[PDB]
């Protein structure tokens, strides 16, 4: 009577979110997370919703020489 | 089981229903599974007795109801 999903796959669907709504929305809910995944950043990228550049965790040191400053030097004391 | 005669009318029941042939929709059937509909409603009766007053009487300073027929000490 349950219906066989490889034979007819839309009317096991059906059967699955009547019949077993907690294992069947838990695999809807599971494969939601690749869905977003794959829609969302594209569509944010659209709507001009930019990412945020990532925080300092470290002193951000600047790259290039020394830039060979002169002031605050040891005569400037008192 | 039944009665001697031709058996009353109707009395065998229509054969079983399939889940396909259930007239009574997914979402409905899926929103009362996951949001335990009956069991909330069961929940609101006991607010609603929760505000009704009660039936305690404080004994023994008040007594419940005997009648003149009562039979007790002799
Ligand atoms: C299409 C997707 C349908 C999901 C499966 C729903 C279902 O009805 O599974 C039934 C099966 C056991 O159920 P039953 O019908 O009683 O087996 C009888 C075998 N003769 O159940 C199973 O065997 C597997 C049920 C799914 C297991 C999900 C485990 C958690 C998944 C979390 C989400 C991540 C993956 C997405
Ligand atoms: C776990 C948390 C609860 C999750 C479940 C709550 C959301 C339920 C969404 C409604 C489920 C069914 C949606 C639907 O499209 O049903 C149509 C179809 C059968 O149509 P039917 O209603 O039977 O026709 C009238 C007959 N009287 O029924 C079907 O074919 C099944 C289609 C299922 C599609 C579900 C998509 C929504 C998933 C919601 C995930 C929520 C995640 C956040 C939590
Ligand atoms: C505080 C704020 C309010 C809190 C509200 C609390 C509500 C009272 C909670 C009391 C404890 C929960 C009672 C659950 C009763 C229960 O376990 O029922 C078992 C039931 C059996 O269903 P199953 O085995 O899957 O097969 C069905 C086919 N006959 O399985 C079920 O019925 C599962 C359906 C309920 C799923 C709820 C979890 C999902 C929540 C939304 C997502």
């Amino acid at each position: 009577t349950t219906p066989r999903f490889w034979s007819t796959p839309l009317k096991y669907c059906r059967w699955a979110a009547r019949e077993r709504p907690a294992l069947f929305f838990s695999v809807v809910i599971g494969a939601l997370g690749p869905v977003t995944l794959a829609t969302v950043p594209p569509l944010r990228r659209l709507i001009g919703d930019v990412d945020a550049a990532p925080i300092p965790l470290t002193y951000p040191i600047p790259p290039g020489p020394r830039k060979q400053l002169k002031g605050y030097d040891d005569d400037t004391e008192d | 089981a039944t009665p001697a005669g031709p058996p009353p009318k109707n009395f065998r029941l229509p054969p079983p229903k399939n889940w396909d042939e259930e007239s009574e929709s997914t979402i409905d059937k899926v929103g009362k599974y996951f949001l335990m509909t009956e069991m909330l409603r069961g929940m609101y009766v006991l607010l609603e007795q929760f505000f009704r007053p009660p039936y305690t009487i404080y004994y023994p300073f008040e007594k419940g109801p005997i009648s003149p027929r009562f039979r007790g000490e002799h």
